[PDB]
RNA sequence: UUCUGGUGUCCUAGGCGUAGAGGAACCACACCAAUCCAUCCCGAACUUGGUGGUUAAACUCUACUGCGGUGACGAUACUGUAGGGGAGGUCCUGCGGAAAAAUAGCUCGACGCCAGG
RNA sequence: UGGCCCUCGAGUGCAAAGGCAGAAGGGAGCUUGACUGCAAGACCCACCCGUCGAGCAGGGACGAAAGUCGGCCUUAGUGA
């Protein structure tokens, strides 16, 4: 659930995942979709792992689309003791994907190769996807 | 396009004041006059009602010349008195100062002063 | 001469020549805005004096001491500063002054076209410039510090754009 | 004292025209072919290009047409 | 009853845009301006004395549902209390309350005192 | 400079929140309550302490007048 950003005084608190309220998401663009079931902290590790191999079995094909974005920053504590909060981009940042909201799309290609598309992306997801159509 | 607001003449000419409204609504005096004549009135306040309504026209019925001027200073202080005197007969003069256009020495520097003359002192 | 023609020739084909109503309504200057800015950046009083005694001859009116507008630029200008002046007449000090422009000043300056390109603001409203190279019954070539020229933006009741040089070409003004 | 009389100059406004023997108000040439005139700019001549485009038209008269070498 | 002016109770169902239309009985433009007064530059705006013309603009109405706004029923989110599950760190159940967004729809206000036709 | 769109998206002495165009915003004249002596009724603290405040008494300033002002938009700029 990350894309690229740009440079700026992005320094605050984590956060905390809440209710599935916030959210709920459904399929706009692309034909097929595919959702989460679980809030999380995905890096950006993750996100580029599962868009390149998205297309890693296409290759020349459709666009790929991004409906999401990070935003809670994530501190990680060095080896010390607790003196401070952390910094912020020791290893990365992620945000929240709470269930009902729409991930990854797919379109303009037919339903076979759309289906084992989203496949490989939902393993490099750490959390559980469902499959969805439309309508 | 865009709906912009813009305040109105009578929201910048500092027409109501504060320490006046001690009371639900300060007595003042409606003293406009228009591009020929000049109306004035002693309104009240709580909701309405005035205590007495007098213009330039209404005077021409009492004694007045017919095709007489009405922008004219010596009709300013008739008006202010027509609409005097009976104003107070209705109980006791209660009439303010308002008015935000007029350089002081305005059309209604007579209508105020006229006020002075039946009773009306500040 | 200049406000009696307006309503013996001006008014009239400017009723025929659009809807056709009744005598108002059609266009006519408001007033003559000829500012006249100086030299910015170089700071000096000299420039200043030398512009509000300038245009105060070919107006007989007294200046104006405009000042920069707060904000943020490139220079090194601050804000509280004059540099320009602009005065405008109205009524018969406007018809007169205008009437000026027309007959006398031009095309008494040496080598005048008189093709004027697109312009118009958008609203009836016409704006001209002089270079540094003019002529006026008021200024003196004798006593001054340099060539220097100024605006002259002349706004109207025009509705409409095509309702403005319809107003100053069967005026007088060169077109 | 300069500041005392602001100079209306109501004469040169009301009388623009006044006496155009003292300057010249619009007596020269102020739109009109002055003396000769031998000004050939880039915006003369170089503007209005004169189109010349000449064809051969069809007429009704028994003539062989064709050079003697044929090329497409 | 219709129209018009000043001042309120209510402040974007009452706002904005567009089109049409009315009055020199009322209100605005407008005429004049050596003055009281004003414009650090112009009486543009205030202001003062007032033929004529107009009511275009402004303003006050009417029509027209583009743009705003007002706003159900049902469902959903959340939650108090009393309990039960649980690997994403939340969620479910009995019960009470139950908006935001969105949809149908409403809607381009409605009146009060006084004065002049 | 002139015209149009001109709608806390400007300006507030300085950080920031809130608030403000009936303006403390901005400019000018007169002035200078950046008043003395008190002060019903309350807020804020364990206490000390801090804050707001109609009106009254003795005298002034501004405006035609009603009327305002006991500091500076408010909250720090301090210490028995």
């Amino acid at each position: 659930m990350l894309s690229p950003k740009r440079t700026r005084f992005r320094k605050q608190h984590r956060g905390r995942m809440k209710g599935i309220s916030y959210r709920g998401n459904r399929i706009c663009f692309g034909r097929y979709a595919l959702q989460a079931l679980e809030p999380a902290w995905i890096t950006s590790r993750q996100i580029e792992a599962g868009r390149r191999a998205m297309t890693r079995n296409a290759r020349r094909g459709g666009k790929i689309w991004v409906r999401i974005f990070p935003d809670k920053p994530v501190t990680v504590r060095p080896a010390e003791t607790r003196m401070g909060s952390g910094k912020g981009s020791p290893e990365y940042w992620v945000a929240v994907v709470k269930p009902g909201r729409i991930l990854y799309e797919i379109s303009g290609v037919a339903e076979n190769i759309a289906r084992r598309a989203v496949a490989i992306a939902a393993s490099k997801m750490p959390i559980r996807t469902q499959f969805i159509i439309s309508g | 396009k865009a709906k912009t607001r813009r305040e109105d003449r009578t929201a910048r000419h500092v027409r109501i004041r504060k320490k006046v409204e001690g009371t639900p609504e300060r007595p003042r005096l409606c003293v406009f006059r228009s591009n020929k004549h000049l109306y004035v009135q002693v309104i009240d306040d709580s909701k309405m009602h005035t205590l007495a309504s007098a213009s330039t026209m209404q005077k021409s019925i009492s004694e007045e010349l017919d095709y007489s001027s009405s922008p004219t200073i010596e009709v300013a202080k008739k008006v202010g008195e027509v609409i005097a005197s009976a104003c107070l007969e209705k109980g006791i003069t209660k009439v303010a100062f308002d008015r935000g256009g007029y350089p002081y020495h305005g059309r209604v520097k007579a209508l105020a002063d006229a006020a002075r003359e039946k009773g009306l002192q500040f | 001469r200049l406000k009696t023609n307006y309503i013996e020739k001006m008014v009239p084909l400017l009723k025929e020549e659009f809807s056709y109503s009744n005598i108002l309504e059609v266009p006519k200057v408001v007033k003559i805005v000829v500012n006249c800015g100086i030299g910015d950046a170089s700071q000096n009083a000299k420039g200043l004096d030398a512009a509000i005694n300038e245009l105060a001859l070919i107006t007989g009116q007294r200046p104006v001491k405009t000042k920069a507008k707060t904000s943020i630029a490139g220079f090194k200008v601050r804000e509280g500063m004059t540099l320009g002046i602009a005065v405008t007449l109205r009524g018969n000090l406007m018809y007169s002054f205008l009437d000026r422009l027309i007959n006398l000043a031009l095309p008494r300056t040496r080598d005048f076209q008189g093709v004027n390109p697109n312009s118009f603001d958008g609203h009836g409203n016409y704006s001209v410039g002089f270079r540094e190279q003019s002529v006026f019954p008021e200024i003196k070539p004798e006593i001054v510090g340099k060539a220097r020229g100024m605006d002259v933006c002349i706004t109207t009741t025009a509705k409409t754009d095509k309702e403005a040089y319809k107003l100053l070409s069967l005026m007088g003004m060169p077109f | 004292k300069k500041e005392l009389h602001p100079e209306f100059h109501e004469d040169a406004k009301v009388y623009c025209n006044g006496e155009l023997v003292m300057t010249t108000g619009g007596t020269k040439k102020e739109y009109v072919v002055d003396v000769w005139s031998g000004n050939h700019p880039f915006y003369l001549g170089n503007r209005s290009a004169l189109m010349v485009d000449a064809d051969q038209v069809e007429k009704f008269r028994k003539r062989f047409a064709g050079l003697s070498e044929i090329m497409e």
